[PDB]
RNA sequence: CUCGUAGUUGGAUCUUGGGAGCGGGCGGGCGCGCCCGUCCCCGCCCCUUGCCUCUCGGCGCCCGGGCCCGAAGCGUUUACUU
């Protein structure tokens, strides 16, 4: 059921495999022969999006997320036809490199590139939530004491993409990150 | 000020408004007028905001109004290019006219002849009441006055944003000015345009 | 202000000032609390009720209060134009 | 107290302001995506060029580098924001 | 070099309160100069805040208040044996009915009085009043 | 800071605050790669390198399109350099400066650059000491000064 | 008046990062539970941020072993606070 449809790389294989299915289903015309069928994701976990509703997530094993989303704009423009209701997204999953400073073991490689770190990941998130539309701004906001907010702007002509969209990114954002995000999309020169 | 479209902008300001040359004040600009522009000409003159103009002219009217008891306060210049508007703005209002000749100490000195207790200071301009103006820093009693793009600014609490340089937009002011806080008021309930043009409030070297 | 046991800080309360959200001292001269007429908005006249501003004194030589009272007509809502 | 908004301030202040100092610091600088006249095809260089790119359609030079700009003889295809 | 931008933080902040705007910006930040901005927060003495970010520096802009006179950067940076504080207590800030110095030690950021109660102490960097 | 200079202005770029890729003429990372190992390979410098390669193809940073930069890649081939830009460019304005006193002697006020040219190769030299692109010593009492001038 | 050895010093960033976390200690509406309080403050935690790999065994717990231990914290280091 995981052929190249689903590359294994995590012990549960539930849901993940019917999306597959589609995706098998949908790499039968000529915009997505051998490009769907090398690039499957691996993992999926169901989440909400926004209230009253619900949705599924996407983990590739992400060494690809670069190429990834070449056909993962088919792969949305495609496949929310045939799990509609919902909303798919690819993700970066990272389990997370713990800190390097913070130490006794040797199975944990010795030097840590910072592309692992939380933060870099964090940007990754953020660019995973949101591809096709650029971040054009980051106002970061505190509220009632210390808690966070963080205001992102996004470019004013790709807003034809992904409006009816619009809180599905934050909603995302809260379980993996934590906190509270918005986007707006503000002035051009 | 108010959320009355009727004391708010109406083309009854503006066929006057124009007719006067309300909008341009000067040449140059001090650093605390840019509250009250919108565009600049390509010939060297600022044209002032005349809608802020009106907001804080029904402000500076909202003031005289909360003036409980009109009896108790000053209407002021010293230059004859507003004594007359002032003489004929005290005349028509109650609250006592100064101009022309003033005299340092009269609400300053303890001991005075002319010893006036005023409760608010109208001043033609900051540029045409020196003393005055700082006196009014000196005790207790907020200050109007007009303000052009060039003209200082100081101490300034209530601002009415037009050019004080002339005769004509300076009667203009003062003749819609009287209009305006008696409409607020309320003896004016919107029944009559007032009968008084403004060639009454442009200086005369009177010969009549 | 006087505590219950006593914890006293105020022997009263001094006149604030709000314009710039600073304190003042006793012995001052441009603090000056002037009242404002409030509008009926049936014909806008003026009716019994007070628009109040007490700015800090030494703001007036910078000539800084009108527009600090601009920013408080505004936000108090008496004045609502906005270019 | 002639304080602006600093969340926010007016647009045009950012631009008319050195891009050094800037709210977010952006470039002055745009691509060129020029046609190098005389030729059925169209090439692109660095807006600022300051080593030239041959204009081999009308028999000329394309960019002429004076000061902080490259100023073009005969180029027709200017390009705005794309980014 | 450009040095120290908690001092250029607590210069700047009391460069333009005395002149009375109502918010701030400020061209460099750190971490721990936006942790100062929270332990001011907790006591009320700022406002929220908002983190421009520009990965070049990191601006903030931040509201200034009446809640406010002043707060000190002491480089050299110190160390409160838990004996002398008492001492930077009485010899620094004005009141101890407000203010309350500042410390970075081995249990989080903190106030003197905050630090007391977990009873570590550490470097000075802060006092404010 | 700011001492060998008295001028304190600063020009030099800030680049997008946006990471993103630049998207003019994409003219992605193959190309780009043939473009930085010929550039390397004929014999140029990275500061003019990263010229050309934003002049014809165009590029805002090498990063951008590629992760491992120019210095990193040339790193990783095996075409390090002689000497670094640093220390390269001032010597090869020390010889001009060096020529211009020796055949003017009389000129009192060159000798002073002529000696904060020894300086900033000295601070470089002692700084590319610790980088360990040069051998644990590096002697210049110019007498290094045209051992690679020929 | 310039340079320069020691000379004292020094950008940003390489977790102040999420949970309804739980028992317990609290400011607080409510009557320490729901909780507002970036895990309000820790033993037990959960996305992470270090280790039983090794002997006989402690309530464990499974069938001489193993998830934690021990004698004990052996996978860099120092400064500095209890």
């Amino acid at each position: 059921s995981a052929k190249i449809v689903k590359p294994n790389g995590e012990k549960p294989d539930e849901f993940e495999s019917g999306i597959s299915q589609a995706l098998l289903e949908l790499e039968m015309n000529s915009d997505l022969k051998a490009q769907l069928r090398e690039l499957n994701i691996t993992a999926a976990k169901e989440i909400e999006v926004g209230g009253g509703r619900k949705a599924i997530i996407i983990f590739v094993p992400v060494p690809q997320l670069k190429s990834f989303q070449k056909i993962q704009v088919r792969l949305v423009r495609e496949l929310e036809k045939k799990f509609s209701g919902k909303h798919v997204v690819f993700i970066a999953q990272r389990r997370i490199l713990p800190k390097p400073t913070r130490k006794s073991r040797t199975k944990n490689k010795q030097k840590r590139p910072r592309s692992r770190t939380l933060t870099a990941v964090h940007d990754a998130i953020l660019e995973d939530l949101v591809f096709p539309s650029e971040i054009v701004g980051k106002r970061i906001r505190v509220k009632l004491d210390g808690s966070r907010l963080i205001k992102v702007h996004l470019d004013k002509a790709q807003q034809n993409n992904v409006e009816h969209k619009v809180e599905t990114f934050s909603g995302v954002y809260k379980k993996l990150t934590g906190k509270d995000v918005n986007f707006e999309f503000p002035e051009f020169q | 000020s108010g959320a009355l479209d009727v004391l708010q902008m109406k083309e009854e300001d503006v066929l006057k408004f124009l007719a006067a040359g309300t909008h341009l004040g000067g040449t140059n600009l001090d650093f605390q007028m840019e509250q009250y522009i919108y565009k600049r000409k390509s010939d060297g003159i600022y044209i002032i905001n005349l809608k802020r103009t009106w907001e804080k002219l029904l402000l500076a009217a909202r003031a005289i109004v909360a003036i409980e008891n009109p009896a108790d306060v000053s209407v002021i210049s010293s230059r004859n290019t507003g004594q007359r508007a002032v003489l004929k703005f005290a005349a028509a209002t109650g609250a006592t006219p100064i101009a022309g000749r003033f005299t340092p100490g009269t609400f300053t000195n303890q001991i005075q002849t002319a010893f006036r207790e005023p409760r608010l200071l109208v001043v033609t301009d900051p540029r045409a009441d020196h003393q005055p103006l700082t006196e009014a820093s000196y005790v207790n009693l907020p200050t109007i006055a007009l303000c052009n793009t060039d003209s200082p600014l100081r101490y300034v609490d209530i601002a009415i944003p037009c050019n004080n340089k002339g005769a004509h937009s300076v009667g203009l002011m003062w003749w819609m000015l009287a209009r305006e806080v008696l409409r607020m008021r309320g003896t004016i309930s919107r029944e009559h345009p007032w009968e008084v043009m403004p060639d009454l409030y442009f200086y005369r070297d009177p010969e009549e | 202000m006087q505590s219950n046991a006593g914890e006293f800080v105020d022997l009263y309360v001094p006149r604030k000032c709000s314009a710039s959200n600073r304190i003042i001292g006793a012995k001052d001269h441009a603090s000056i609390p002037m009242n404002v007429a409030e509008v009926d908005k049936v014909t806008g006249r003026f009716n019994g009720q007070s628009k109040t501003y007490a700015i800090c004194g030494a703001i007036r030589r910078m000539g800084e209060s009108d527009d600090s009272i601009l920013r408080l007509a505004k936000s108090h809502g008496i004045v609502s134009q906005n270019f | 107290p002639l304080a602006k908004d600093l969340l926010h301030p007016s647009p045009e202040e950012e631009k008319r302001k050195h891009k050094k100092k800037r709210l977010v610091q952006s470039p002055n600088s745009y691509f060129m995506d020029v046609k190098c006249p005389g030729c059925y095809k169209i090439t692109t260089v660095f807006s600022h060029a300051q080593t030239v790119v041959l204009c081999v359609g009308c028999s000329t030079v394309l960019c002429q580098p004076t000061g902080g700009k490259a100023r073009l003889t005969e180029g027709c295809s200017f390009r705005r924001k794309q980014h | 070099v450009r040095m120290n931008v908690l001092a250029d933080a607590l210069k700047s902040i009391n460069n333009a309160e005395k002149r009375g705007k109502r918010q701030v910006l400020i061209r460099p930040c750190s971490k721990v100069i936006v942790r100062f901005l929270t332990v001011m927060m907790k006591h009320g003495y700022i406002g929220e805040f908002e983190i421009i970010d520009d990965h070049r520096a990191g601006k903030i802009v931040v509201n200034l208040t009446g809640r406010l006179n002043k707060c000190g950067v002491i480089s050299p940076r110190f160390d409160v044996q838990l004996k002398d504080l008492e001492k930077w207590q009485n010899n620094l800030l004005p009141s101890r009915q407000f203010g309350f110095i500042v410390l970075t030690t081995s249990a989080g950021i903190m106030d003197h009085e905050e630090a007391r109660r977990k009873h570590t102490g550490g470097k000075i960097l802060g006092f404010f009043f | 800071g700011r001492m060998h200079a008295p001028g304190k202005g600063l020009s030099q770029s800030a680049l997008p605050y946006r990471r993103s890729v630049p998207t003019w003429l994409k003219l992605t990372s193959d190309d780009v790669k043939e473009q930085i190992y010929k550039l390397a390979k004929k014999g140029l410098t990275p500061s003019q390198i990263g010229v050309i390669l934003r002049d014809s193809h165009g590029v805002a940073q090498v990063r951008f399109v590629t992760g491992n930069k120019i210095l990193r890649i040339l790193k990783s081939k095996g075409l390090a350099p002689d000497l670094p830009e640093d220390l390269y460019h001032l010597i090869k304005k020390a010889v001009a400066v060096r020529k211009h006193l020796e055949r003017n002697r009389k000129d009192k006020d060159a000798k002073f650059r002529l000696i904060l040219i020894e300086s900033r190769i000295h601070r470089l030299a002692r700084y590319y000491k610790t980088k360990r692109v040069l051998p644990p010593n590096w002697k210049y009492e110019s007498s290094t000064a045209s051992a690679l001038v020929a």
